[PDB]
């Protein structure tokens, strides 16, 4: 082996500093998060049919890093855009009355 | 700014005249008698500015 | 001698994708010409005083 | 944080035995009460009868309108719930038992599901009859239209190179701006440039949104969401609410019907809560005997 | 400076 | 008619719409 | 002093006393530091302390796992119809092999 | 040349070829190939989409699916030949569907 | 206006088409005249009608642009931390293990009008070369986006001075290697770390598990100047 | 945007298809040359600005507000051409109330011939 | 190393490295910049190229 590390040579170099970002969750964000993890916590690996883990926490993280922003986003709402109309079979009987 | 205004009947009164511990003085603010009921309309200022009672 | 002038055309070439990103961000896409063949109106106003 | 004689109320806190506690849920005491309560939830969560009837009584200040609002809590949102008072029947503009029709068919819901159908791009060019020619990030359609979304374009102020957002169900028109490859045109123009969407022209998405008969109802006897001259010119006309002829009813109810006979709607049945019911008037209470008696 | 009445030109164009 | 039409920036003949439905080979309307 | 004891749990529905944590976490340690019990029960912990628990449940009942399960339902029956569609092709297929042949 | 590259790009130059000499080179080659040509996987994938309708949990094999492959590839060639000599004993050297329906009617389809 | 765009927001729940139309009697079948139909909207298109911005904000409901930031505590401390950045005078690297968050960051990026660059699988090879070495050069561009996959690898990048962690699964060495590509001979300042981890939620549990084969690795790695 | 305005130019076509616009806008510590479209433009001719006479411009609004000649009185305005502010707006819930009721529902602010707003709106 | 061994001795043979994708060009201008008297051979378009 040919082992050389960073403190073997200490002529000038970067001085790294570590930091950590603490960021809150939102309350959309701890809803589905709480829904998600109500269900996959303690009814897959005890009941139901969700055996399979190894992705369980995948969903999880997924939740975590997107926000859902990705999972579901909210649409333009629209108004239901039913067409059968009342009229659709009733121009015949006035029309003949006529 | 102001509005119009000619002299009514409660064109007098201008504020409770209260004070800072809910204290009614006798005149403050073309405003006399009736201390305690004063001190419960101080009360129910007290209530609707704190913002979280309701109805 | 062949790798440094490859080196010098990697670099001509870097150097002119600087030049065609500037100048595709300088050259706008303008296609007014509010002027035409035809008679056209001017206001002008300003201070004058000699 | 604002608290008003309530929310300190968070369900009947029944067990799931059908026995009430002592104290939980934000409420003590009155045991038979939440029992009963709990039953009549059991009820409505079966979903398979229909006008039904109870009537709780009791002196004041004894949580009869809290009660009501414990049962709603624990139904949850699926679940249409409409809150009413007795003095709320009594109209100027349309009879008092059209208006408690009103109320029932507002008190059940319809989860439906549909597909919508959207065109976003850039704006190219407009051809009279009429066609238009959208520019997408990576793709690019011409499309055909009706005349009547084309004046409601020309209405809608839409410039050339513009980025517009077009619904083809309803045919809902909007403009989202303009793309941000022809922006700096001026030096300070008030229209707000926008990036060009990515994506195709044609895109399609679905949607569970839920409805109430009611609603339905309205909708088809009132129109109230046009876009073009005509549309709104007419719906101004009559602002006065007016009544609703039965056949309409059973007209929508044979389509809801087919909907979910069909399959891809179900229907959800609802509560209908009216508080002081003593006021009532003597017609409205021999009416609620018809009322009730149905499907 | 503010004399006179405004003084705005009324230019034609072009030529 | 359902709204907005697919167009393919070609054929764009209104009135014009077939291929023969002929079933007769000669042409019965003209020469 | 040495035992194995597989750590220990708390279990929701705090009817028992206040929890006692402290003497669990010394005697198990959690061994069982893995991730499907460790998100758990913090999780729980932080939402009894916040007090943010009824929303949950109000908000639960219709969330996105119910609609999704709503639509693998009208999936199942849009599929059904496919197969309706089917049945009813091929048996007009066998009927005109013996009504045209 | 789309970016940094060796010295200046451009060497794959207008080589176009015309056809007949390419269609008889390429069917040269194709003849002396021996083994299977079309993706196993897809057809396999085709046959078990086309096997539950008569029941499910049928389950196969790799011997299986290997043979129902040899015998669709070593089939359909022979009406290619019939196809193309149909096809050039008239004067139509490509094909079109009149001399394939005639080599069915001719090869006994019933 | 203004009260108007910022207000009418309720939509109907719920329409029928083919009664607005119908509602005025004109209709493909109708007992309306052959040019009075045509003549009432040639005499009244000519409206200016004011009301049709009330009808759009009536029908079309947009979700807004900010919700996509509020939903995100990630988003609003990245972009706290851009800014602060951008008013020192810096430049900024992203890395993130998941491809379905490049996406969102680069709308939101080009929702803050910042100067983004993004680094994948999906980009060829030639191009990758001569893009990092332009963003190693200059200094108009500010923040770059990398993945895990591609980032880990050892990359000269010496312009950088910031790398931000959007996440960690596990990285016993993953998450230094990751950091020291900005880390570099070249680099005259120091070395700026950020990890994104949100609390009360897997993010925790996992770190907390990585953070076990660092003295692992800490007793394998004693050799150098003996 | 509020400054002393110093030029104005319009280029505007007779019989012909487009039109333009220069002016030049200064306060007391700097000075900028921007060159106008068409909302300004009509802004700017439907109120009447000249050489003497200052002004506030909102780019989303597009608005053209009136501040008071400088002189043709008052001292050049002082500090940068762009403040960017906030401004607040109360309403009370019933007009938030009855503008969503009704496409024509604004005017009920006014005359009032209003009522009966369905409950699915509350 | 590969200088000294092109230098001290007389062997130089055709040699072969292995990394990953993202670093074949670094590889490249770094052999341009440092003892480009090598002659080097790249692999892309494993098709036809
Ligand atoms: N078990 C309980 N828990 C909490 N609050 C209660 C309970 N019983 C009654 N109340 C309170 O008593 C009040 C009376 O409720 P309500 O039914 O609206 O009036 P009344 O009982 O006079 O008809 C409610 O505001 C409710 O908060
Ligand atoms: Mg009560």
């Amino acid at each position: 082996l040919l082992r050389r590390l960073k403190a073997d040579v200490e002529k000038q170099m970067p001085a790294k500093y570590e930091h950590i970002v603490y960021c809150k969750l939102s309350k959309r964000q701890r809803f589905l998060y709480d829904d998600f993890m109500s269900r996959a916590q303690t009814k897959a690996t005890l009941a139901s049919g969700n055996f399979m883990s190894i992705v369980n926490c995948l969903m999880q993280l997924r939740k975590v890093c997107n926000h859902p922003n990705l999972f579901e986003v909210r649409p333009i709402l629209t108004s239901f855009v039913l067409e059968h109309c009342v009229a659709s079979d009733y121009k015949d009987v006035e029309r003949t009355l006529l | 700014l102001k509005s119009l205004s000619l002299i009514a009947a409660h064109s007098h009164i201008t504020g409770l005249g209260l004070d800072e511990n809910l204290q009614p003085r006798p005149t403050s603010e073309g405003m006399v008698g009736q201390l305690q009921a004063r001190r419960a309309a101080g009360v129910i200022l007290k209530m609707v500015q704190n913002g979280t009672i309701a109805g | 001698k062949l790798n440094i002038l490859s080196l010098d055309k990697f670099k001509e070439q870097e150097v002119w994708k600087k030049e065609n990103r500037l100048a595709l961000q300088k050259r706008q896409k303008q296609k007014f010409q509010p002027n035409e063949t035809i008679l056209q109106f001017l206001s002008t106003a300003w201070l004058m005083t000699p | 944080t604002r608290t008003a004689a309530h929310t300190h109320i968070k369900g009947l806190g029944l067990d799931e035995s059908g026995v009430a506690k002592r104290v939980e849920g934000g409420f003590v005491g009155q045991i038979e009460a939440r029992e009963a309560c709990g039953v009549i939830v059991d009820l409505i969560k079966a979903k398979k009868m229909s006008g039904r009837a109870i009537l709780l009584a009791g002196g004041p200040s004894t949580g009869k309108t809290a009660l009501a609002l414990a049962i709603s809590q624990e139904l949850g949102p699926k679940v249409p719930f409409c809150p009413l008072v007795g003095s709320e029947l009594y109209s100027v503009e349309v009879k008092k038992t059209e208006t408690l029709m009103e109320n029932f068919r507002r008190a059940i819901g319809l989860r439906i599901k549909e597909t919508k159908e959207v065109y976003e791009g850039e704006v190219t060019e407009l051809t009279p009859e009429v066609i238009v020619g959208l520019k997408s990030a990576k793709g690019t359609k011409t499309l055909r239209l009706d005349p009547t979304i084309y004046e409601s374009i020309q209405r809608e102020k839409v410039s050339i190179g513009d980025v517009i957002y077009i619904e083809a169900n309803t045919g809902a028109v909007k403009r989202v701006g303009r793309s941000d490859a022809y922006a700096t045109e001026f030096d300070l123009e008030t229209e707000e440039y926008v990036p060009l969407p990515k994506g195709e022209v044609h895109k399609k998405k679905e949607i569970v949104q839920d409805v109430t008969l009611h609603d339905l109802d309205v909708a088809n006897a009132r129109p109230q969401g046009g876009q073009d001259v005509i549309s709104m010119m007419g719906q101004l006309l009559k602002p006065k609410k007016t009544e609703i002829t039965e056949k309409l009813r059973q007209e929508v109810n044979k389509v809801v019907a087919k909907y979910i006979d069909q399959g891809v709607a179900e229907l959800i049945p609802g509560v209908l809560f009216i508080d002081e019911v003593n006021m009532l008037d003597i017609e409205i209470f021999t009416y609620l005997n018809k009322a009730l008696e149905s499907n | 400076e503010g004399p006179e009445q405004l003084t705005s030109r009324n230019f034609v164009t072009l030529y | 008619k359902a709204l907005v039409e697919e167009i393919d920036k070609k054929t764009y003949n209104p009135d014009i719409y077939f291929t023969s439905l002929d079933p007769q080979a000669r042409r019965y309307t003209s020469k | 002093r040495t035992k194995s004891n597989e750590s220990r749990q708390h279990l929701r529905r705090p009817l028992k006393r206040p929890p006692l944590l402290e003497q669990i976490i010394s005697g198990g340690l959690r061994p069982k530091l893995t991730t499907l019990e460790k998100s758990q029960l913090d999780w729980a912990s932080y939402v009894d302390r916040a007090g943010l628990n009824d929303e949950l449940v109000l908000h639960n009942k219709d969330g996105f796992l119910a609609r999704q399960e709503f639509l693998q339902r009208v999936g199942s029956a849009e599929d059904e119809r496919y197969k309706e569609l089917r049945r009813q092709q091929l048996a007009q297929q066998l009927q005109q092999d013996s009504e045209a042949s | 040349a789309r970016k940094s590259a060796p010295s200046t790009g451009g060497v794959k130059k207008p080589h176009r070829y015309k056809p007949g000499t390419v269609a008889l080179r390429e069917i040269r080659r194709f003849q002396k190939s021996t083994e299977l040509l079309i993706r196993k996987l897809p057809f396999q994938r085709l046959v078990r989409e086309i096997a539950q309708d008569f029941k499910t949990d049928l389950r196969f094999q790799s011997s299986a699916i290997g043979a129902l492959q040899e015998s669709v590839e070593a089939y359909l060639v022979s009406l290619f030949e019939d196809t193309n000599l149909a096809a050039i004993h008239a004067k139509r050297v490509t094909i079109m569907p009149k001399e394939i329906q005639l080599a069915r009617r001719l090869r006994g389809e019933r | 206006r203004k009260i108007i765009d910022t207000f009418a927001v309720l939509t109907p729940s719920a329409v029928s088409l083919d009664m607005r139309k119908l509602a005025l009697g004109l209709n493909d079948d109708s007992s309306v005249g052959e040019n009075t139909r045509l003549k009432v909207m040639q005499n009244c298109f000519e409206v200016s009608n004011p009301l049709h911005q009330l009808q759009t904000k009536l029908t079309i409901a947009f979700p807004d642009k900010s919700l996509l930031q509020y939903d995100c505590g990630k988003l609003q401390k990245l972009a706290i931390l851009l800014q602060q950045l951008k008013d020192n005078g810096h430049r900024a690297l992203i890395f993130t293990q998941m491809t379905k968050v490049l996406d969102v960051l680069e709308q939101f990026l080009n929702y803050h009008g910042y100067l983004y660059m993004r680094l994948d699988g999906a980009t060829k090879i030639e191009d990758r070369q001569i893009l990092t070495e332009r963003f190693n050069t200059d200094s108009r561009i500010t923040v770059f986006i990398l993945s895990s996959r591609s980032g880990g690898l050892g990359i000269n990048l010496t312009g950088a001075d910031t790398v931000i962690f959007y996440d960690s699964d596990w990285n016993p060495a993953m998450d230094k290697q990751c950091q020291d590509r900005c880390h570099r001979i070249g680099q005259t300042r120091d070395v700026h770390i950020y990890r994104f981890v949100s609390e009360h939620t897997i993010e925790s549990n996992i770190l907390k598990k990585a953070n076990q084969k660092r003295q692992l690795d800490n007793v394998v790695i004693q050799e150098g100047d003996f | 945007i509020e400054g002393e305005v110093v030029e104005i130019q319009i280029d505007r076509s007779i019989t012909g298809g487009h039109k333009q616009g220069k002016l030049t806008i200064k306060t007391t510590d700097m000075e900028t040359i921007y060159e106008l479209g068409n909302k300004m433009i009509d802004g700017l001719t439907k109120e009447k600005v000249l050489a003497g006479d200052v002004i506030s411009i909102d780019k989303a609004s597009g608005k053209i507000t009136k501040l008071g000649r400088s002189f043709a009185f008052v001292q050049c305005p002082e500090g940068e051409l762009q403040k960017r502010k906030t401004v607040v707006h109360t309403v009370s819930l019933h007009e938030i109330d009855v503008i969503n009721s009704r496409t024509q529902g604004f005017l009920a602010l006014f005359t009032g011939d209003t009522g009966e707003i369905r409950s699915e709106v509350r | 190393l590969l200088a000294y061994l092109a230098c001290e001795k007389e062997n130089w043979g055709p040699h072969l490295i292995v990394v990953p994708t993202s670093v074949l060009l670094n590889w490249e201008m770094e052999f341009k910049r440092f003892a480009p008297g090598f002659k080097v051979l790249t692999y892309y378009g494993s098709p036809q190229q």
